[PDB]
DNA sequence: GCATGGCGCCCGAACAGGGACTG
DNA sequence: CAGTCCCTGTTCGGGCGCCAT
C-alpha cells in the first residue's frame, strides 16, 4: 500500500514551528463512523500512534461522499499551510470533452483512496497530528500521524498529481499510441484498437499500476454510452453534460441566487443563448449570502427563459483533427454575447457567452473584438490552433474601423454572417470642418470647494447659453458644454472645447456608457448627419474660448 | 562541460519568479516537447516537482528563412532581480563607437552558453512547466543545468570565456567592433558590404571551430537620421487651421523654450467662424519662419544616461506607417525616430507592432546598450494573444500601456 | 471552534497613473 | 511647482459553479 514511490522533500516556511491548535468537538454519529476509518487506516500502515513527546494537534471531520454511503476523513490543516512551503502548482486548466478525438474503443478507470498511497516526506510526519476523542469523551483517545498524504494540506494535490506523472511515465513510452487523460486518479483511456488487445492493454495497465500500488477496484468503465468523465456523458458519437437539476424555490437568497448562476453558468457549455446580465445585477451591493431579496421582474424573465432551454434535450460533437474549425458569434443582450462553436454545419463543440463592460464607454465592435480574443485564448487551450470566424459584421464596417482608430486592433479570418442584430458603428464624426454652420465655442468650470459650475457656449452669429451647476466636477462641466452645442444646433455642426476628456470619449466614436450623461450624448450624435469637433488649448490666448472661460465665471 | 560554478549573489530579502505559463498552439507545443528532451538527454536540463516554488514561462519561435523552433524563456522577470549581478560584478563593457559604423550585423550565439554549468543553489530559480493540450496531463516541470539561453547573466559569466575566443579576430581587425547582448552577437566593420558579408562568415568558422553553428541579417546604422516636426504649408489658412497649428505649436512649446505664439494668436480674437479663411499678417509670417527654423536642431541640454532606464513610446499613424520616440526624462527625447510598412499585402497592426518593438530595441542596444520600456498603444488582452505569433527575435523586453489618443492632428507626423 | 488544488463568472475594494486645477 | 481631485483601468480577494481528494 505504501512505500512504492518517492518522498518529496517539503519544508516548513522558514522561522516558524508546527500546528499546535486544539481539536473541536464533533457529531457524535460522526465519531463513530469515524473511529471506524482510522483504525482500518492504522490496519494498512496509513497511519501510526505516537506519543506524548509529539505537541502537535491539528482538528479533524468527516463527510460522506459523492454516494452517501462512504465517508471522507477531512484535515483542517489552515493553520499548518500558512506554515508550509508554498508550492507551485502543476495542475492546469481542466480538460474538455469537445476537445476529444474520436477512438473505436475506450474506458476509464479510478482509483481507490488515492491520497492514502503516496508516502509522505519522513520528517514532515510530526506536523499531522490529530487527536480524536473516545466516544463519550472521558478519556483522551488516540492521536496517529497521517504517515500518508493528507487531504487538507497546503498544496496536497500538487505533490499526487506530480508523482502521478511519473509512474505514468514509463507507460507513455511503452505506449506512446494510446491516449492517456489523467485529471488526479481518474484516467481517460481509449485507442483505435480492437477490444483484444484493448482489453489486455487495460489489464496490463491495471497491472503497471497495482505494481506501483495503485489499486483500482472493478469500478472501471463498462464500455457503453453511459460513460461518467470529469462530470459528463461520454456517448461514442455526442455528449453531454451532468444532468442538470435547476434549484427552483418560492423566495430567493443572496447565496441561493449564486448557487443558481454558477449552475447556470456551467450550462453555457453545451447551451446555447443562456445569459445572465440581469439575473446577476442583484448581486451588486456589499451583500450577506443569508440576506434575502425578491427578483427583479426583468430577473425573473431569464430565470424563467432559462428554465425552459434546460428542459430541451442536446448533445455536442466530438474534435476532429483534419476538418476546419469555426466560431460563429453573435449578439444578444445590451452588452451581451453568445457564441457557438462547431466544424459540422449543425453539430457544435462547445457554446459559450462573454458579458463584461471593458470600460465606461465601450462600443459594440470594441466589445466584439474582446469578444473575439476571448474565445481565442480559449480555443488555444482546447486545440493548438485559432480557428476561422463567422462575425456579424459588414467588411467596411470594420475596414473604417481600425484605420480611424489610435489603439492598434485586429480579428483573424472572418466572414459576415447576416443575422440580427447586426453590429455597426452607428454615428461618424468628420475629418474635416463644415461650411454652413454654427461654429459653437462650448466649455464649463466648477468649484472644488461648493461643487456648483455653471457650463455653456457662444457662436459666430451671436450665440450664448450658459446654465447653473448643483454637484458637477470641472470635467463633467466641460461634457455638460458638448450636450448643449448637440440641443441647439441644426444637423450641420461645428464644436470646439478645451477638454481632451470631452475629446476623447466622443473620439473613439462608443455606444454604450455607465453615466447617463454620455448615454445622452450619444441619442443626439446618431442623430446629426455632419459632425465636426475641434481642440484648443484651455488657458491661452485663443479666440472664442477666451470669451466662454470668462462666462463661467464666480 | 567546462570549468566550476559561479556564485549568483541575488539581492537580500528578493525572491525569485513566479509567472505563471501561458497556453500555446499544438505548431510551438508539439515544437518544444523534443527540444527539451534533446536538451534533456544531453543534460542540459533535469526534470523537476512541486517542491519548486518558482517559474517562468516558455514557448516557441520560428524565424524567418530558417526551420528550426528557437526556445525562448520569458526570462524578463527573473533578470530585474539579478541586475546587481549582471550590471555590477561581471558587466559587459559598451563601445562608444559601435553606432558609428557602415554595417553591423546579428549573430546567434544561443548555443553556445550550454557549456558552462549553473550555480547549484542558483538554479532551484531557473524552472519552467511545458503546459499540454486540453490539459491532456498536467504540465511537466523542468529546471536549468548549464547556463540558459536568454538570462541576462548567461553572458555575463561567459563573457570571460567569450573574450578569449575572439582573441584573434578583434586583436588582428581593429577596424571591427563587437557587442555581446544576452543570445546574439553584435559585429559591426566600416568597409565594404561584399568584403564584409565575408567577414562574416569567416568569423562563423572561427566560432564554428569550437561548437558554434547557427546562420544573419544586415543593418546599417549609418542610414539612421532624425525626423522632428514638419509645420504644413498652405496658400489658403482657415481659422480651423491656424486652430490647429497653435495647438502643435503649444506642445512644441514644452521641448523648445524659444517657441513664441502670441503674435500669432492675436489675429484670433473675437468669435469667429470656422470656415472663414483668414489672412496672415506681417508679424505672423515673422513667427511661421522664426518657428519652421528653430525646429531643426535638437533639444539642447540633454544628454544621455544609463542611471535611469530606457523609456519608449509608439504612435499609431495609419497606412501601416508608425512613429515613435526614446526618451530618457520626459521631453528630453533621445532619437525622434519613424517607420514605414514592410509594404502592402500585410495590412496587419499587430505585426507591425511587434515589428516595430523589435526595430526599436535593436536600435536601444547598439546605440547604447539597453532596453526600453514600450508604452504600447494596444490593449492588454489584444496583444497577449498574438504577440508571440508574429515574434522573431532571442530578446524580450520590459513594457507598459499607454491608452490615451493623440490630440492635435498627431504632434509629429 | 467545518479543509485542498485547478479553471470558470461576477463584483466591489484597493492601487495606479495622467491631466487639470490651486496656495 | 508640490499637493488635490477626478476618471479610468487593472489587479485582488470572496463566494459560487464543476472536476477530484
Amino acid at each position: 500500500p505504501i512505500s512504492p514511490i518517492e518522498t518529496v522533500p517539503v519544508k516548513l516556511k522558514p522561522g516558524m514551528d508546527g500546528p499546535k491548535v486544539k481539536q473541536w468537538p464533533l457529531t457524535e454519529e460522526k465519531i463513530k463512523a469515524l473511529v471506524e476509518i482510522c483504525t482500518e487506516l492504522e490496519k494498512e500502515g496509513k497511519i501510526s500512534k505516537i506519543g506524548p513527546e509529539n505537541p502537535y494537534n491539528t482538528p479533524v471531520f468527516a463527510i460522506k461522499k459523492k454516494n452517501s454511503t462512504r465517508w471522507r476523513k477531512l484535515v483542517d490543516f489552515r493553520e499548518l499551510n500558512k506554515r508550509t512551503q508554498d508550492f507551485w502548482e502543476v495542475q492546469l486548466g481542466i480538460p474538455h470533452p469537445a476537445g476529444l478525438k474520436k477512438k473505436k474503443s475506450v474506458t476509464v478507470l479510478d482509483v481507490g483512496d488515492a491520497y492514502f498511497s503516496v508516502p509522505l516526506d519522513e520528517d514532515f510526519r510530526k506536523y499531522t497530528a490529530f487527536t480524536i476523542p473516545s466516544i463519550n469523551n472521558e478519556t483522551p483517545g488516540i492521536r496517529y500521524q497521517y504517515n500518508v498524504l493528507p487531504q487538507g494540506w497546503k498544496g496536497s494535490p500538487a505533490i499526487f498529481q506530480s508523482s502521478m506523472t511519473k509512474i505514468l511515465e514509463p507507460f507513455k513510452k511503452q505506449n506512446p499510441d494510446i491516449v492517456i487523460y489523467q485529471y488526479m486518479d481518474d484516467l481517460y483511456v481509449g485507442s483505435d484498437l480492437e477490444i483484444g488487445q484493448h482489453r489486455t492493454k487495460i489489464e496490463e495497465l491495471r497491472q503497471h499500476l497495482l505494481r506501483w500500488g495503485l489499486y483500482t477496484p472493478d469500478q472501471k468503465h463498462q464500455k457503453e454510452p453511459p460513460f461518467l468523465w470529469m462530470g459528463y456523458e461520454l456517448h461514442p458519437d455526442k455528449w453531454t453534460v451532468q444532468p442538470i437539476v435547476l434549484p427552483e424555490k418560492d423566495s430567493w437568497t443572496v447565496n441561493d441566487i449564486c448557487k443558481l448562476v454558477g449552475k447556470l453558468n456551467w450550462a453555457s457549455q453545451i447551451y446555447p443563448g443562456i445569459k445572465v446580465r440581469q439575473l446577476s445585477k442583484l448581486l451588486r451591493g456589499t451583500k450577506a449570502l443569508t440576506e434575502v431579496i425578491p427578483l427583479t421582474e426583468e430577473a425573473e424573465l431569464e430565470l424563467a427563459e432559462n428554465r425552459e432551454i434546460l428542459k430541451e434535450p442536446v448533445h455536442g460533437v466530438y474534435y476532429d483533427p483534419s476538418k476546419d474549425l469555426i466560431a460563429e458569434i453573435q449578439k444578444q443582450g445590451q452588452g451581451q454575447w453568445t457564441y457557438q462553436i462547431y466544424q459540422e454545419p449543425f453539430k457544435n463543440l462547445k457554446t459559450g457567452k462573454y458579458a463584461r463592460m471593458r470600460g465606461a464607454h465601450t462600443n459594440d465592435v470594441k466589445q466584439l473584438t474582446e469578444a473575439v480574443q476571448k474565445i481565442t485564448t480559449e480555443s488555444i487551450v482546447i486545440w493548438g490552433k485559432t480557428p476561422k470566424f463567422k462575425l456579424p459584421i459588414q467588411k467596411e464596417t470594420w475596414e473604417t474601423w481600425w484605420t480611424e482608430y489610435w489603439q492598434a486592433t485586429w480579428i483573424p479570418e472572418w466572414e459576415f454572417v447576416n443575422t440580427p442584430p447586426l453590429v455597426k458603428l452607428w454615428y461618424q464624426l468628420e475629418k474635416e470642418p463644415i461650411v454652413g454652420a454654427e461654429t459653437f465655442y462650448v466649455d464649463g468650470a466648477a468649484n472644488r470647494e461648493t461643487k456648483l459650475g455653471k457650463a455653456g457656449y457662444v457662436t459666430n452669429k451671436g450665440r450664448q447659453k450658459v446654465v447653473p451647476l448643483t454637484n458637477t466636477t470641472n470635467q463633467k462641466t466641460e461634457l455638460q458644454a458638448i450636450y448643449l452645442a448637440l440641443q441647439d444646433s441644426g444637423l450641420e455642426v461645428n464644436i470646439v472645447t478645451d477638454s481632451q476628456y470631452a475629446l476623447g470619449i466622443i473620439q473613439a466614436q462608443p455606444d454604450k456608457s455607465e453615466s447617463e450623461l454620455v448615454n445622452q450624448i450619444i441619442e443626439q450624435l446618431i442623430k446629426k448627419e455632419k459632425v465636426y469637433l475641434a481642440w484648443v488649448p484651455a488657458h491661452k490666448g485663443i479666440g472664442g474660448n477666451e470669451q466662454v472661460d470668462k462666462l463661467v465665471s464666480a | 562541460s567546462p570549468i566550476e560554478t559561479v556564485p549568483v549573489k541575488l539581492k537580500p530579502g528578493m525572491d525569485g519568479p513566479k509567472v505563471k505559463q501561458w497556453p500555446l498552439t499544438e505548431e510551438k507545443i508539439k515544437a518544444l516537447v523534443e527540444i527539451c528532451t534533446e536538451m534533456e538527454k544531453e543534460g542540459k536540463i533535469s526534470k523537476i516537482g512541486p517542491e519548486n516554488p518558482y517559474n517562468t514561462p516558455v514557448f516557441a519561435i520560428k524565424k524567418k528563412d530558417s526551420t528550426k523552433w528557437r526556445k525562448l524563456v520569458d526570462f524578463r522577470e527573473l533578470n530585474k532581480r539579478t541586475q546587481d549581478f549582471w550590471e555590477v560584478q561581471l558587466g559587459i563593457p559598451h563601445p562608444a563607437g559601435l553606432k558609428k559604423k557602415k554595417s553591423v550585423t546579428v549573430l546567434d550565439v544561443g548555443d553556445a552558453y550550454f557549456s558552462v554549468p549553473l550555480d547549484e543553489d542558483f538554479r532551484k530559480y531557473t524552472a519552467f512547466t511545458i503546459p499540454s493540450i486540453n490539459n491532456e496531463t498536467p504540465g511537466i516541470r523542468y529546471q536549468y543545468n548549464v547556463l540558459p539561453q536568454g538570462w541576462k547573466g548567461s553572458p555575463a559569466i561567459f563573457q570571460s570565456s567569450m573574450t578569449k575566443i575572439l582573441e584573434p579576430f578583434k586583436k588582428q581587425n581593429p577596424d571591427i567592433v563587437i557587442y555581446q547582448y544576452m543570445d546574439d552577437l553584435y559585429v559591426g566593420s566600416d568597409l565594404e558590404i561584399g568584403q564584409h558579408r565575408t567577414k562574416i562568415e569567416e568569423l562563423r568558422q572561427h566560432l564554428l571551430r569550437w561548437g558554434l553553428t547557427t546562420p544573419g541579417y544586415e543593418l546599417h546604422p549609418d542610414k539612421w537620421t532624425v525626423q522632428p516636426i514638419v509645420l504644413p504649408e498652405k496658400d489658403s489658412w482657415t481659422v480651423n487651421d491656424i486652430q490647429k497649428l497653435v495647438g502643435k505649436l503649444n506642445w512644441a512649446s514644452q521641448i523648445y523654450p524659444g517657441i513664441k505664439v502670441r503674435q500669432l494668436s492675436k489675429l484670433l480674437r473675437g468669435t469667429k467662424a470656422l470656415t472663414e479663411v483668414i489672412p496672415l499678417t506681417e508679424e505672423a509670417e515673422l513667427e511661421l519662419a522664426e518657428n519652421r527654423e528653430i525646429l531643426k536642431e535638437p533639444v539642447h541640454g540633454v544628454y544621455y544616461d544609463p542611471s535611469k532606464d530606457l523609456i519608449a513610446e509608439i504612435q499609431k499613424q495609419g497606412q501601416g506607417q508608425w512613429t515613435y520616440q526614446i526618451y530618457q526624462e520626459p521631453f528630453k527625447n533621445l532619437k525622434t525616430g519613424k517607420y514605414a510598412r514592410m509594404r502592402g499585402a500585410h495590412t496587419n497592426d499587430v505585426k507591425q507592432l511587434t515589428e516595430a518593438v523589435q526595430k526599436i530595441t535593436t536600435e536601444s542596444i547598439v546605440i547604447w546598450g539597453k532596453t526600453p520600456k514600450f508604452k504600447l498603444p494596444i490593449q492588454k488582452e489584444t496583444w497577449e494573444t498574438w504577440w508571440t505569433e508574429y515574434w522573431q527575435a532571442t530578446w524580450i523586453p520590459e513594457w507598459e500601456f499607454v491608452n490615451t489618443p493623440p490630440l492635435v492632428k498627431l504632434w509629429y507626423q
